[PDB]
């Protein structure tokens, strides 16, 4: 921890300072060490944490696609060898990426899943636990892959049960769970039924739940049913 | 076109 | 040297490979490897150098410059205190900036200048130098700034000297020279004349040299000159 | 719009 020696309030204000300056690195560090200091987040603390890792897992994995195409084009047919530079880079941005997967892995198991109480952070936590499953089952290839898929499945399952019990349908964690576990089940576990199914039952519920909420409410919720509805028109 | 997840990158 | 290990050229495909990831501390860390093994670097090798490099201190500069309006903005009557974080942290970048200028820095001077004997890569590295010394010189507020900015001056004149005894007025590296001195005139130097003369001459001799060339050299010089243009079009 | 120097960023 070369962040132990910083003030909690000092580095959740550089995280701040480090997205106004898209510094994405830098803010990840800097919310790692937030999380290290032992207390739990706040809402906004915890949006922190995901859009700081979100951005640096998401330069990985354009760049993990990018060099697996240029690899999988290198071993066709009447392709032209060019020696183990391709796969040799690919697997250093593979390790890498695992490394950050597994670091955000650690930070929700040491401690913060077990320390949130209350609906809206465990659900937070447990999602994000998926997310990461999911990144690593983008690049697993190996004996491990079903125990990553499960891994995933399982977390996503557990913040659905709590989402469906403790909050209305348009809570947007709850229609941002639906989402990334509708895709988890068309491209991660081959169920692209399953997939379809829950975008459209998501979608329908909160449809219903609308006129419930204020015009900001609405804002927000609107927004990811329109993502949800994207997905379904590009899948079906 | 890229199917959607949330977050997104910036 | 890290890649002290790695064959040359596998360094260099690595440096393209890692440029189509958009991987460009990869891409530059691959190229300082391939400049290391101590051989001259080709026409295309310096491209991916300065590609490289151009990239990411890109990158540290626009961060910079983000924290330090920031910065200036709590520097204002009534503004509230905040405390040393917006200062710290674009301390950090500053110095992490400055040691990748230094870097560049030790490359052209250990030992690409001193064996660059033909005009178009003695004239890239006197450019790549003037370039680095004028970042630092963006961030310098000490002793010291001045004699940054004349090592900036001193390393452009030279490059100009030499592209304008050797090379068509039309030459990209020629016209990207002149450009980027012209800038330095203006917003370095405090040169605002000096800048506008410079683009103006470059531009008009450039233009009367477009007869001699084929289809593909006049896009390469008419897209740099219309940069010229688009400058003097903002300054006037 | 800022003035242009090269080369340019991605
Ligand atoms: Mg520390
Ligand atoms: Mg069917
Ligand atoms: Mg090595
Ligand atoms: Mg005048």
């Amino acid at each position: 921890g070369a962040m132990g020696s910083m003030e909690r309030a000092s580095l959740i204000q550089k995280a701040k300072l480090a997205e106004q300056a898209e510094r994405y690195e830098d803010m990840a560090a800097f919310m790692k060490g937030a999380v290290e200091k032992g207390e739990e987040l706040s809402c906004e603390e915890r949006n922190l944490l995901s859009v700081a890792y979100k951005n640096v897992v998401g330069g990985q994995r354009a760049a993990w696609r990018v060099l697996s195409s240029i690899e999988q084009k290198s071993n066709e047919e009447g392709s032209e060898e060019k020696g183990p530079e391709v796969r040799e880079y690919r697997e250093k941005v593979e390790t890498e990426l695992q490394g950050v997967c597994d670091t955000v892995l650690g930070l929700l198991d040491s401690h913060l899943i077990k320390e949130a109480g209350d609906a809206e952070s465990r659900v937070f936590y447990l999602k994000m636990k998926g997310d990461y499953y999911r990144y690593l089952a983008e690049v697993a290839t190996g004996d491990d892959k079903k125990r990553i898929i499960d891994s995933a499945r399982s977390a996503y399952q557990e913040a659905m049960d709590i989402s469906k019990k403790e909050m209305p349908p348009t809570n947007p964690i709850r229609l941002g769970l639906a989402l990334n576990f509708s895709v988890f089940h068309y491209e991660i576990a081959n169920s692209p039924e399953e997939a379809i199914s829950l975008a459209k039952t998501t979608f329908d519920e909160a449809m219903a739940d609308l006129h419930t909420l204020s015009e900001d409410s609405y804002k927000d919720s609107t927004l990811i049913m329109q993502l949800l509805r994207d997905n379904l028109t590009l899948w079906t | 076109p890229r199917r959607n997840t949330l977050p997104a990158m910036d």
